[PDB]
C-alpha cells in the first residue's frame, strides 16, 4: 500500500 | 502424505497459519527469525475475518517486502524485510 | 551470504518414529497430543512430559509409539469405550 | 491397569 514496498528477491 | 513446512517457504507448501498478537497479524508458523505475514486478501476465504487462533493453509504466492515507515500495519521496525504470502484453505 | 539448506517438515498423520511433530495441549482430552488432521488421537506419554518441560505447544521428535484401545468408558484420556488410540514418547526438537 | 490395553494389527 504505502508504508511498505515490494523489493527484489 | 503432505507435511507442514516450517521455513524457507515456497508456493505450494502446506503451512500453519497462527495469530501473532505482537504484530496484530496472522503469520506463518516458522522456526526462522524471518516474518511471513498472511496477506489481508486471504483472510475471508480462510474463515479468519468475522479470532480463530490457527488454520492450515497452502501457499499460493509469496512477496518480498520492506517496511519504509516506522509505523506500519505489520508493527515491524523501519527497514524490516519480510515476506507476505497469500494462502488458501487446505483439507486432507 | 546466500546458502542452501535442508529443512525437516512437520508430520500431521500416521506418525512414525523419527517424525517431527507438533505437541499441543488437548483440553478436551486433558492431555498433550500430537497435532494431526486425522481422526486418530496420538497422546503424549506421561513419561515424556518432564524433559519437554511440561512435567502451550512444542516441536518434538517421535521416539516410540504404542497402539492402544480403551476398555472402560471412564479413562484418563476421556475417550469413549472401545476407542483405539496411540501413546507416543517424544523428545524435544530444538 | 486394565483401563486400556495394547493392541496391534493382526498378522
Ligand atoms: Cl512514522
Ligand atoms: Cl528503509
Ligand atoms: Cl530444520
Ligand atoms: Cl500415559
Amino acid at each position: 500500500e504505502d508504508s511498505f514496498v515490494e523489493i527484489r528477491m | 502424505s503432505e507435511k507442514i513446512a516450517i521455513r524457507d517457504f515456497q508456493v505450494g507448501d502446506l503451512v500453519l497459519i497462527i495469530l501473532d498478537e505482537r504484530h496484530d497479524n496472522y503469520v506463518l508458523f516458522t522456526v526462522s527469525p524471518t516474518l511471513y505475514f498472511l496477506h489481508s486478501e486471504s483472510l475471508p476465504a480462510l474463515d479468519l475475518k468475522p479470532r480463530r487462533p490457527w488454520v492450515l493453509g497452502k501457499v499460493m504466492e509469496k512477496e518480498y517486502c520492506q517496511a519504509k515507515k516506522a509505523q506500519n500495519r505489520f508493527k515491524v521496525p523501519l527497514g524490516t524485510k519480510f515476506y507476505r504470502v497469500k494462502a488458501v484453505s487446505w483439507n486432507k
